[PDB]
């Protein structure tokens, strides 16, 4: 109203994370609004914030790329969410494999999907991506 | 190189466009 | 004369020398010229921050030449 | 209510506006008064000048065949309201824009506007305060920071606005070509019929020493920015009258 | 996109004589002194004009050979074919005389003699003779020097007359 | 779905130039941002684009109408957006059919300009 | 006296600072000349410090609330509009009790931006 402050970095993807169509669970939603709070965001475009939310949520980057070395946190482990509504997101049973994880889907996002998306010149590409990204917002 | 060797209406859109373009950049010319 | 030996340039020459002959003028007449011989400008590249940082490269003051 | 007083303090900022936009053309004008006088007595000062620079060349030569860092000192004004001055710079910038392409801009509005649209081409600018008169020794600082951006420079152009009238400004040019290219030129003046009126001029600047020819042509390029700078500060004060005018009357429709 | 030359808008350019031409007897110098993109006279008529330049001083008068003079803090005199003599000062700059009868002498600083004081120039320089001692190195002393010069000979300029 | 992408990516476009006309009109469209000019001249294109001739209008408007397949108004709108239609003249757009009849109307708006051009250029 | 006197030059430059935001909205923050700015970096000041954190509200907040003394909140103003906490940063008085409040959150305010300033450096 009144530079890239960490404020005005992350609140802009704090306000694209908030474009829904439907209800999210709670545990994909405290999750992401967590990453994007830590900063884990920071590196990722602001058009690419629902792309890395849907990726994190219905996919597991780490077991892709077998770098996954966490014994029980993952996303699709729904199970967890009464867990966390337990102990908290911010607490040493959670806490540790949590920001393990994270970091692991940001390195692997960052590396194998931003890199070709940022490389995009063809129209067909060009085209393809805008339906994937406005996909995402109605996805996750 | 091996493309070449084994190998609509879109294209009038662009030809229409490829002509207005040539006309404006030709005005300019002179 | 000794000047140029020592790496001024002709420009920073004329600027001292309006400068004196602005200073001799008559203090009723003084105002009118020198407005024309008052350093007013500066050299700025906006910093990685947003703000200004100064280059240096090149004097204002003629004290400074 | 409070759905007309809504309207009533909606209407109540807009008189304010117009107020302090009546203020602003009071002091442009007294401004534009004030430099009204170099309309008087321009058009003198660069009369070997066009002798020493004046060369109508081709637009495409000049910029195709680069080699070295082609500089540009394009004049903006700090405050904006200006008008269409700034843009269409901005668009004379654009249409140049090259592998080679260097900006050293003048005004707020340059340094600000050039620094986003072209990074690596923007090194750096020079900012005046509008307390004195455009000198001597504000073109001489153009000049001096042209040349330490980049000494190794093909050409230094200066793109200004000249003012034709109280209503129009055109967008002008000065070409100004480093000393080995410019001594070379006038070379070939005085040892040739081609370039007949500048063959006394070349033959005359070619018979003295060189330090001074070298001081010659800072001197006529600190000149030739002079007259820019000072172009461009009246086209800005009559615009700027043009422009307020406008808003005067777009607040006084609302 | 092609972008006018800064010089289109000028109208008055400069004559030069063809060199295979006749000669014309001229009694009239077409003098423009200029300060700062400033002309104190425009193409006026003069009987003669003298102006000191490194070499020496030049007295120019109609039909003088083409020649371009670096001027040095000095006096410049102008004298009318009426018989009035209008004398300024100035700080440096160029003169280029033409054969056509011509003569533009641009200046940094042009000012009449008679606006400056020789009670400021004399103290001045006692002043800048005094930071002459304390200059701290080699360049400030010159830089120092310079003034000294010009106030000198704005000082001698008018204890001429 | 890429009929409500189009469409949705026009409205948010033409809301953002609701907001930029409140200061267009109080100050000017000069004391904008660069990249909210780019905005601007996409936005009035697009209005311009909206508009067109009907069939039962002959006499009011003097055209002949107009009839837009759904496909060609999806197709036509989604390239107006990704902007590769810039250079086309604004007034093009208005009272036409498809992109088609846009670049038609430009052709011919280009040879006028042309014709024009060479008439200013042999007066001298 | 004092209070009464206190009250009266606040109420003043609040209302004058509401006229300044009408030349900064149409001129800008620049074209205010040093009387004038000083006015609105003081006025600025006072507007933040007048909030206070209660201690019904801490839910809300998330901070604990604050209780100051009469004698404290005259004086603390009293400073403030001749200038003696013209170097404290703006922030420092958003949502504080008294004056010590005011210069523990600029020292906490500092400690971070050098911790910033730290981590920057070894980037
Ligand atoms: O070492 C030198 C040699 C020559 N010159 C200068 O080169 C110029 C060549 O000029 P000319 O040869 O054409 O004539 P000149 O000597 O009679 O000219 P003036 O002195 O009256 O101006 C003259 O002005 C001369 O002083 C120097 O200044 N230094």
């Amino acid at each position: 109203a009144d530079v890239q402050t960490i404020p005005m970095i992350r609140g802009a993807r704090f306000v694209a994370l908030f474009n829904q169509k439907q209800p999210s669970y709670f545990m994909n939603a405290i999750v992401s609004l967590y990453a994007c709070l830590n900063g884990y965001l920071d590196d990722v475009k602001v058009q690419y914030v629902k792309f890395y939310e849907y990726l994190l949520v219905h996919r597991d980057l780490g077991i892709m790329y077998g770098t996954a070395k966490n014994k029980f946190f993952y996303m699709y482990v729904q199970e967890l969410n009464y867990l966390i509504r337990f102990f908290t997101l911010n607490s040493p049973i959670l806490h540790g494999e949590l920001e393990e994880m994270l970091k692991q889907h940001t390195h692997l996002f960052l590396q194998h999907y931003q890199s070709k998306m940022n490389a995009i010149k063809s129209e067909k590409d060009v085209k393809a991506l805008k339906n994937l990204l406005y996909s995402c917002k109605r996805a996750v | 190189e091996a493309a070449e060797r084994n190998p609509t209406g879109d294209n009038a859109r662009d030809r229409l466009l490829k002509e207005v373009l040539a006309l404006q950049a030709r005005i300019n010319q002179r | 004369s000794s000047w140029r030996d020592h790496g001024i340039s002709y420009l920073k020459y004329l600027n001292v020398c309006t400068e004196t002959l602005h200073s001799t003028v008559k203090e009723s007449r003084r105002a009118k010229y020198e407005r024309w011989s008052k350093p007013c400008y500066t050299a700025q590249r906006p910093d990685g921050a947003g703000g200004q940082e100064t280059i240096d490269k090149v004097p204002i003051h003629t004290k400074d030449y | 209510s409070g759905k007309l007083r809504l309207y009533k303090e909606k209407l109540e900022g807009y008189n304010r506006f117009y107020s302090i936009v009546k203020t602003i053309k009071m002091v442009t004008l007294a401004k534009y008064r004030a430099a009204q006088g170099r309309i008087r007595t321009r058009d003198f000062s660069l009369r070997y000048t066009e002798l020493a620079f004046s060369k109508p060349q081709a637009s495409r030569d000049a910029v195709v065949a680069a080699k070295n860092a082609l500089v540009y000192i394009p004049i903006t004004t700090n405050r904006g309201s200006c008008g269409a001055l700034n843009s269409n710079i901005v668009r004379c910038i654009d249409s140049v824009v090259s592998s080679k392409m260097v900006l050293m801009p003048v005004g707020k509005r340059g340094i600000d506007s050039f620094s986003k649209l072209y990074p690596d081409e923007f090194r750096y600018g020079i900012i005046n305060d509008m307390k004195e008169s455009m000198h001597f020794g504000y073109a001489t600082f153009v000049i001096e920071n042209a040349y330490e951006v980049s000494k190794d420079a093909d050409r230094y152009q200066v793109i200004f606005n000249r003012f034709v009238s109280a209503g129009v400004q055109r967008n002008a040019v000065y070409n100004i070509p480093s000393y080995e290219k410019w001594k070379e030129d006038l070379a070939d003046a005085a040892s040739s019929d081609n370039q007949k009126n500048r063959y006394l001029f070349a033959n005359a600047l070619q018979n003295e020493e060189e330090q001074l020819i070298r001081d010659f042509f800072d001197f006529h390029a600190a000149l030739a920015v002079l007259n820019a700078v000072g172009e461009n500060e009246l086209s800005e004060q009559a615009a700027r009258l043009v422009a307020v005018e406008g808003q005067l009357t777009n607040i006084s429709s609302l | 996109h092609d972008l006018p030359e800064g010089f289109e808008f000028m109208e008055h350019k400069v004559v030069n004589k063809d060199i295979h031409a006749p000669h014309e007897n001229l009694e009239t110098l077409r003098l423009t002194l200029t300060r700062q993109d400033e002309f104190l006279l425009r193409e006026e008529p003069v009987k003669c004009v003298t102006v000191t330049g490194t070499n020496g001083e030049y007295g120019i008068y109609p039909g003088h050979a083409y020649k371009i003079v670096q001027l040095n803090p000095s006096p410049l005199t102008v004298e009318y074919t009426d018989g009035t003599t209008k004398k300024y000062f100035v700080s440096g700059g160029f003169a280029h005389i033409n054969n056509e009868g011509s003569c533009d002498v641009n200046t940094v600083e042009c000012t009449l003699l008679d606006d400056l004081d020789l009670a400021i120039a004399e103290k001045e320089l006692a002043a800048q003779q005094a930071a002459l001692g304390s200059a701290k190195d080699d360049k400030a002393k010159s830089v120092v020097e310079i003034r000294i010069s010009v106030i000198e000979a704005v000082i001698a300029a008018l204890k001429h007359h | 779905v890429d009929h409500y992408n189009v469409a949705q990516d026009v409205v948010q476009m033409l809301t953002k130039y609701r907001e930029l006309q409140d200061i267009i009109a109080v100050l000017g469209i000069d004391e904008l941002s660069e990249e909210d000019k780019l905005i601007v001249d996409r936005a009035r294109k697009l209005v311009k684009f909206l508009s067109q001739p009907f069939q039962v209008a002959e006499v009011f408007t003097g055209m002949t109408g107009h009839y837009v397949q759904l496909d060609d108004t999806i197709d036509s709108f989604s390239g107006l957006l990704m902007g590769t239609y810039d250079q086309v003249p604004e007034m093009a757009f208005y009272m036409v059919g498809g992109i088609n009849s846009v670049l038609e109307k430009a052709k011919k708006m280009a040879e006028e300009a042309a014709e024009l051009e060479k008439m200013r250029r042999a007066r001298v």
